[PDB]
């Protein structure tokens, strides 16, 4: 039931009432989630770690669905590792980048 | 089960039509059909297509 | 200090340009065009309509234009002033394809062949009144040909002589390509593919001294590529399927000689390396016929999909090392790319060249001259100094 | 080797025929048979603490110019017989000052904008107009609009010119018959 | 110029004068070590003494610090002032801060390290007077604290203007910021200055090496398309390459290849100075790994040359030189490796070289172009310079079995050179 | 239940207009499309995204 | 035969691949503590 | 692949390409396996190609599993390049849900491909 669900709501996936609320009266909603507490979104800063929450959850939700979907399934990580070394070298991407001008 | 290909006659032109007969040729690698314009074509089968219309 | 491994040192300190100059280069530099413009080829005689054809000659220094305006002009080109040889206007025929034709048998007949949305033909014989011939007759097989607009002009041998003459390969209604004798008009044999005929061209091959074979390339809609050899009956011998491709409006061969380089000599004619696959939604799959004449399921060696809507035209420069995609939907639409390396030129074209709503495009055969023609009915001409 | 300036002086007349150091000073005076006499100065470095590996590339201090080419037109720009503006053959149109040769200067041909928004065409590399064969001044509204308006050699249309701002202006005149400009005037 | 722009160059010629005690705390806070209300307060003997200590750990770490302990870490020299002895004086020992600062670039990771130059800091004020050396020296560890450290303190330089908004923040600069910073060249020349410093010196080491060699190729990545730019980058990044192509180290050789490729590929050279290059590259070669390096190098070197006279022979002296630091067995190695790198043009001229220079080794030449797979073009004139040979001297089993394996693979093509030069029954009967 | 099923009807209506003019107000060409009797529409251009 | 050599030396060429502004950027999270020959062989992977 | 049912023959691939290249011009199709699964949780798809030719297919094949939920047509299509191709994207797609509209221009085409869709089920 994870599996079938997008990757937005897996990335939104704990922040329900804030959620709602956000919905039912027409504001912001929050970014973030359950999914604040993963080791990337920690390792970025600012509002790129709402970017890559985003892509962590688009990832996850592809290495989750074909855990729970596959059937010759290796148990060796390899879907979450490349789909892993793609959200570092996106984070280290984006924390290149400056606003700043030099 | 699943069909490989799809060919497809030269159609008339103010009526519908139908493909009547198909055979099959092993000495060739050919497919005879006569259709209900009254053509008669020889499909090869490898590559599916067309090799020769006559319209007898 | 000092008074008069440090191979370098020296070298740094005696040279002052690092690179090669002139004539020790013979082939393109990627990434920046030496390209400068002439004068307008028409603009001595101004069209009155878009310019939906356009051929230099094989040999003269001569342009072919033609459009909806039902007349077709010559233009002897130079930088300085092109101007215009003649001009013939068949009424009641608007031309959309016409193409200079010099036969491999004495390089002495110049025909132009013409067509548009009717149901025929014409060649102009060329000799500088004119006589021309009007091909209207499909031997019987009238149905499967309703219009001679995409119409290909090519070279076939005999092959129980050793005699070459020209073809025209018209493009049907189902999946035919009625293809016909050039001096006498009969109908010669007929290839069919299966889905819905958009584009074909001529790739031809050498085997002997003065046998060559040609072989029909036909597209579906779909990107399932035929070939059909045709210096036999006109049989098939590979049938591919292009890699992506979902509506494909042009394939073009390149880099040997193909009908808008031709050869002159039976002994100059070049196996085609590149072949180009353009589609409906601007993306440019580009094969190397070296390896990948082969596979059935081939991969191309790059898809570029630099410009954003239908690829309707695209040719390679005679000598195989420049392809031009062109839209003719939007304005400014055209792409030069190197090839081998598949790297679309960055200096050229720029938002200032008045390409225009780019129609129709032609490389000459020998001075490396690009000749664009756009709606405006405008050929603008550049010279591509590398050559 | 530290830099190197290229076609700082034309190779047609000679290249450059002089070039020295000022002694003591880092400006170096050049003049070639162009008709121009420059001068180049190196600037300090850039670099606080080497100073001597990090040199600055020498550059562009005074210079007096004149005509590479003999003038083909001549006019006089005013009535206190100050200025005369004189066109050559290398295609440059100078005001000339008969009063002090200092303050002489080549009228400018950096265009303007297009009045509408459209491009303006001609090449990207720049050159000079065709050489001037006729001008004509009248100086009653100088400053408020165009002054000169000249006829250059085998074109279809005259240019204006800005005597005030020494510069080129904002319209070209064309003869409308095609046919090349053989002379102009101005009323006055 | 105004009076306050003179008066700006006066304050930034008087900038370490201590004038008054609110000057004396300004200055004299600025440690790399403590904070502002601890450093103010701390006396030199203080500073000196524990600074002492750290050389002393630092020089049995590394035992050329011995000389700094008798000079700028002697007892004298907390009582030597900085700005009160003559240009000539200042002169001596700041050429002796440059040699602490780049003996002591390499050792940046270890504590030791900053104790010891916090007092160059707090005594000599080398972060304002000698900053350019302090700059390029610990230019390496940009993401590191020490870097934060002396940006946080340091009076920037005119040319390390892109540093400019990172200092006093609490994010390091960045990999594009330092891109940025050497897309110079005025800065470029400085750091080639620097590198020649180091390799005189024989400072350099892996770390530095690699941000310079990855900084170099950066910036020729970027100046890709400036052809301009790259004609003006050209006598600066293959000069350096130069001066790190004749040191010993095999690491700053192989940084200096990989300068070497990373250039001829962004702009094809001259034949000459590819040749050069080549001959630099193999004139002072010494270790496995610069051996591997410069054979990859010179592969590519050789590829990335387009025109009439690519695949000419490489010439007498640098083919003696080449056949000197890498012998067949050596080449037949490399092409037997699976991976198969693109050497067609290198193999082409070294054949042509074997076949115009060696004239007795052919089985050799035979195999290795069994090996690997050439263009038309390449066999055509490998054939026509051993037609040649066939014609200069007498044809025996070797030159024989190799026109067997010419005739054996394509013999239309030698079919087609003997007609553009001799017979078949002619060479038959020369056969 | 009758009810509910009207007011999802109507809901899906307008969120179906809603979501037409905010495809409308995004980028790219199109034409204002006018249908027999008035039921305007909006047709794109044939062009792909860059 | 002058004019087939010129195409057949300008047929015989391979696709190579060329420096962007934005190939070795990805170098400097990788230059920590690495050897520089591993570090030559990584530039040579993208230059082919 | 053998984890794709119905995979689609060359015509009905043809049709299936043409009526996702129009709903792509009437912007009638939401692109993108986390969008389709949106349009079907939302329960306004009319039916949903897919490519079987994802590296890992089980990035895909659960929107499978609540169409055999929701009673709604599913296909598979050769070439994910091609889909993005036909899509209108400049990337490659893996799946493309076609939505709902009743005063669309093809709805005849939606409903002839998706009936010639579901009768192979």
């Amino acid at each position: 039931s994870l599996a079938k669900s997008p990757a937005s709501t897996i990335q939104i996936l704990g922040a329900e009432k804030a959620l709602f609320r956000a919905l039912k009266t027409k504001h912001d909603t929050p970014k973030y989630g359950l999914l604040y507490h993963a080791s990337l979104v920690g390792q970025a800063t600012g509002k790129n770690k709402g970017k890559i929450a985003r892509v962590l959850a688009a990832k996850a939700a592809v290495s989750l669905r074909y855990d729970a979907l596959a059937e010759d399934r290796d148990d060796s990580g390899d879907i979450g590792l490349e789909s892993r070394a793609k959200v570092e070298n996106r984070l280290s991407q984006l924390e290149g980048r400056d606003l700043r001008t030099t | 089960g699943r069909l490989l290909h799809t060919m497809k006659v030269d159609k008339a032109k103010k009526e519908s039509t139908l493909v009547w007969s198909v055979i099959y040729l092993p000495r060739t690698d050919q497919i005879a059909s006569g259709d209900s314009t009254g053509s008669i074509k020889f499909w090869d089968f490898q590559f599916a297509t067309l090799n020769q219309s006559f319209k007898a | 200090d000092e008074s008069d491994i440090n191979a370098l040192t020296k070298i740094l300190s005696t040279t002052y340009n690092y690179k090669d100059t002139l004539s020790n280069s013979k082939l393109l530099p990627p990434k920046k065009l030496d390209i400068v413009r002439l004068k307008d080829a028409n603009a001595s005689h101004p069209s009155h309509s878009a310019i939906q054809s356009l051929s230099f000659h094989p040999s003269k220094p001569l342009l072919l234009t033609g459009g909806y305006d039902k007349t077709l002009r010559i233009y002897h080109i130079d930088g300085k002033t092109n101007h215009l040889v003649t001009s013939l206007h068949l009424v009641g025929s608007p031309i959309q394809t016409c193409t200079f034709y010099t036969s491999l048998s004495n390089q002495n007949q110049q025909n132009i062949f013409t067509a548009g949305r009717r149901r025929y033909m014409h060649s102009w014989d060329l000799s500088l009144t004119a006589k021309i011939e009007k091909f209207s007759r499909l031997y019987g097989h009238e149905s499967t040909q309703r219009s001679f607009e995409n119409f290909k002009v090519a070279h076939l041998q005999n092959s129980q002589t050793n005699s070459v003459h020209g073809i025209v390969l018209l493009q049907g209604n189902n999946g035919w390509i009625n293809i016909l004798h050039s001096t006498s008009g009969l109908w010669l044999m007929g290839c069919k593919i299966e889905g819905v005929i958009t584009d074909f061209c001529i790739d031809y091959q050498p085997i002997s001294r003065g046998k060559f074979r040609t072989i029909l390339i036909a597209v579906n809609a779909y990107g399932e590529v035929w070939e059909f050899d045709l210096n036999k009956n006109g049989h098939v011998i590979r049938r591919w399927k292009d890699q992506g491709g979902v509506g494909i409006t042009k394939i073009q061969v390149g880099g040997g000689t193909t009908t808008t380089c031709p050869a002159l000599q039976i002994s100059k004619i070049k196996q085609n390396r590149w072949l180009a696959v353009g589609s409906e939604s601007g993306f440019v799959n580009l094969y190397d016929r070296n390896n990948a004449m082969t596979s059935s399921t081939p991969t191309p060696v790059a898809a570029l999909d630099q410009l954003t809507t239908t690829i309707s035209n695209l040719q390679f420069s005679p000598d195989g090392q420049i392809l031009c995609m062109a839209s003719r939907a939007v304005k400014d639409a055209l792409r030069l790319v190197h090839l081998p390396s598949c790297s679309v030129f960055s200096n050229w074209p720029t938002s200032g060249t008045p390409l225009g709503k780019v129609t129709s495009v032609a490389f000459s055969p020998s001075g490396g001259l690009l000749a664009v023609g756009n709606e405006q009915g405008k050929v603008r001409l550049w010279k591509l100094n590398h050559y | 080797r530290i830099h190197v300036l290229k076609n700082i002086h034309r190779e047609s007349y000679g290249g450059v025929t002089q070039a020295t150091f000022l002694n003591g000073q880092p400006i170096i005076v050049t003049s070639g048979g162009d008709n121009s006499l420059k001068e180049y100065v190196f600037d300090p470095s850039l670099s606080q603490g080497s100073g001597d590996v990090v040199v600055q590339p020498p550059r562009y201090l005074r210079s007096r110019g004149g005509h590479s080419q003999p003038p083909s037109y001549i006019a006089f720009a005013d009535s206190q017989s100050h200025f005369m503006l004189s066109a050559s053959k290398d295609r440059s149109l100078w005001s000339f000052s008969l009063r002090k040769d200092a303050q002489s200067q080549e009228m400018s041909q950096r265009l303007h904008k297009k009045q509408d928004g459209g491009r303006v065409g001609g090449s990207t590399i720049k050159s000079k107009f065709p050489e001037i064969v006729a001008l004509a001044i009248e100086n009653a509204r100088i400053g408020e609009w165009e002054n000169i308006i000249t006829a250059h050699k085998d074109e279809k249309f005259a240019r204006t010119w800005d005597m005030r701002n020494k510069r080129v202006g904002r319209w070209t005149f064309d003869t409308t018959d095609d046919g090349f400009v053989k002379s102009v005037a101005m009323s006055q | 110029s105004s009076l306050s722009d003179q008066l700006a160059q006066v304050a930034s010629n008087n900038a370490t004068v201590a004038l008054d005690r609110k000057r004396r705390q300004k200055l004299h806070s600025a440690s790399l070590i403590y904070n502002s209300k601890t450093a103010a307060t701390q006396d030199y003997d203080f500073i000196f003494e524990n600074a002492s200590k750290a050389l002393e750990e630092l020089s049995q770490i590394e035992p050329k610090f011995a000389i700094f302990s008798r000079t700028l870490f002697s007892e004298s020299s907390i009582s030597l002032d900085r700005n009160v002895q003559t240009k000539e004086e200042i002169k001596d020992l700041d050429n002796a801060i440059n040699a602490y600062l780049l003996l002591a670039s390499s050792k940046w990771y270890l504590a030791p390290t900053l104790h010891a130059t916090e007092w160059l800091v707090r005594r000599f004020q080398i972060h304002v007077k000698n900053t350019e050396m302090l700059l390029l020296s610990t230019l390496n560890y940009y993401q590191t604290p020490v870097f934060k450290r002396i940006l946080s303190i340091i009076k920037l330089p005119p040319l390390f203007n892109c540093l400019s908004n990172f200092v006093r923040s609490e994010k390091p600069p960045t990999a594009l910021t330092m891109i940025k910073l050497f897309n110079d060249m005025d800065f470029l020349k400085l750091y080639t200055s620097y590198l020649d410093q180091c390799i005189k010196h024989n400072a350099t080491y892996t770390n530095q090496l690699l941000f310079t060699t990855c900084c170099f190729i950066n910036v020729v990545a970027f100046n890709s398309n400036n052809d301009e730019k790259l004609n003006q980058l050209v006598p600066i990044l293959l000069e350096i390459s130069a001066k790190l192509l004749a040191s010993k180290s095999k690491d700053c050789q192989i940084a200096a290849h990989t300068i070497l490729v990373v250039f001829a590929t962004a702009l094809p050279l001259k034949k000459t100075i590819i040749l050069a290059a080549m001959e630099t590259i193999l004139s002072n070669l010494d270790a496995k790994e610069a051996k591997h390096s410069a054979l990859l190098t010179i592969c590519k070197l050789f590829q990335t040359l387009k025109g009439q006279g690519n695949v000419d022979q490489l010439p007498s002296k640098i083919f003696k030189l080449f056949d000197s630091k890498f012998d067949t067995v050596s080449i037949l190695t490399f092409l037997d490796k699976e991976d198969k790198p693109v050497c067609d043009k290198f193999i082409t001229s070294y054949t042509r070289s074997i076949a115009r220079y060696d004239r007795s080794k052919l089985n050799i030449i035979l195999s290795l172009l069994k090996k690997i797979r050439l263009e038309r073009y390449e066999v055509r004139l490998i054939i026509t310079d051993l037609i040649y040979l066939s014609e200069i001297l007498e044809d025996k089993s070797q030159l024989v079995e190799l026109f067997e394996y010419f005739i054996s693979i394509n013999e239309d093509l030698v079919l087609k050179c003997l007609k553009s030069l001799g017979l078949t029954g002619e060479l038959f009967e020369i056969r | 239940v009758k009810q509910h099923l009207q007011r999802e009807t109507q809901l899906k209506q307008v969120q179906q207009r809603m979501d037409a003019q905010r495809e409308l107000l995004k980028k790219g060409s199109k034409k204002k499309i006018v249908d027999s009797s008035g039921k305007i529409s909006f047709k794109w251009k044939k062009q792909r995204k860059r | 035969d002058e004019e087939d050599i010129a195409l057949e030396f300008i047929n015989g060429e391979k696709k190579d691949k060329l420096v962007n502004m934005n190939s070795f950027t990805s170098m400097f999270d990788n230059i920590q503590n690495v050897q520089m020959d591993t570090f030559f062989d990584r530039v040579m992977k993208v230059l082919t | 692949n053998p984890k794709a049912f119905p995979l689609a023959d060359a015509a009905l691939t043809q049709q299936i390409l043409d009526v996702v290249q129009q709903a792509a011009n009437l912007r009638q199709l939401k692109k993108g396996a986390n969008e389709a699964t949106k349009t079907l949780n939302r329960g306004i798809s009319e039916f949903i190609i897919m490519a079987a030719d994802c590296e890992p297919i089980e990035i895909l094949l659960h929107l499978p599993l609540l169409c055999e939920d929701k009673n709604v047509p599913y296909v598979f299509v050769p070439s994910r390049v091609a889909l993005g191709r036909a899509c209108g994207v400049s990337r490659p797609v893996i799946a493309a849900s076609i939505t709902t509209n009743d005063a669309s221009a093809i709805k005849t085409q939606i409903y002839a491909v998706k009936d010639k869709i579901e009768t192979l089920l």
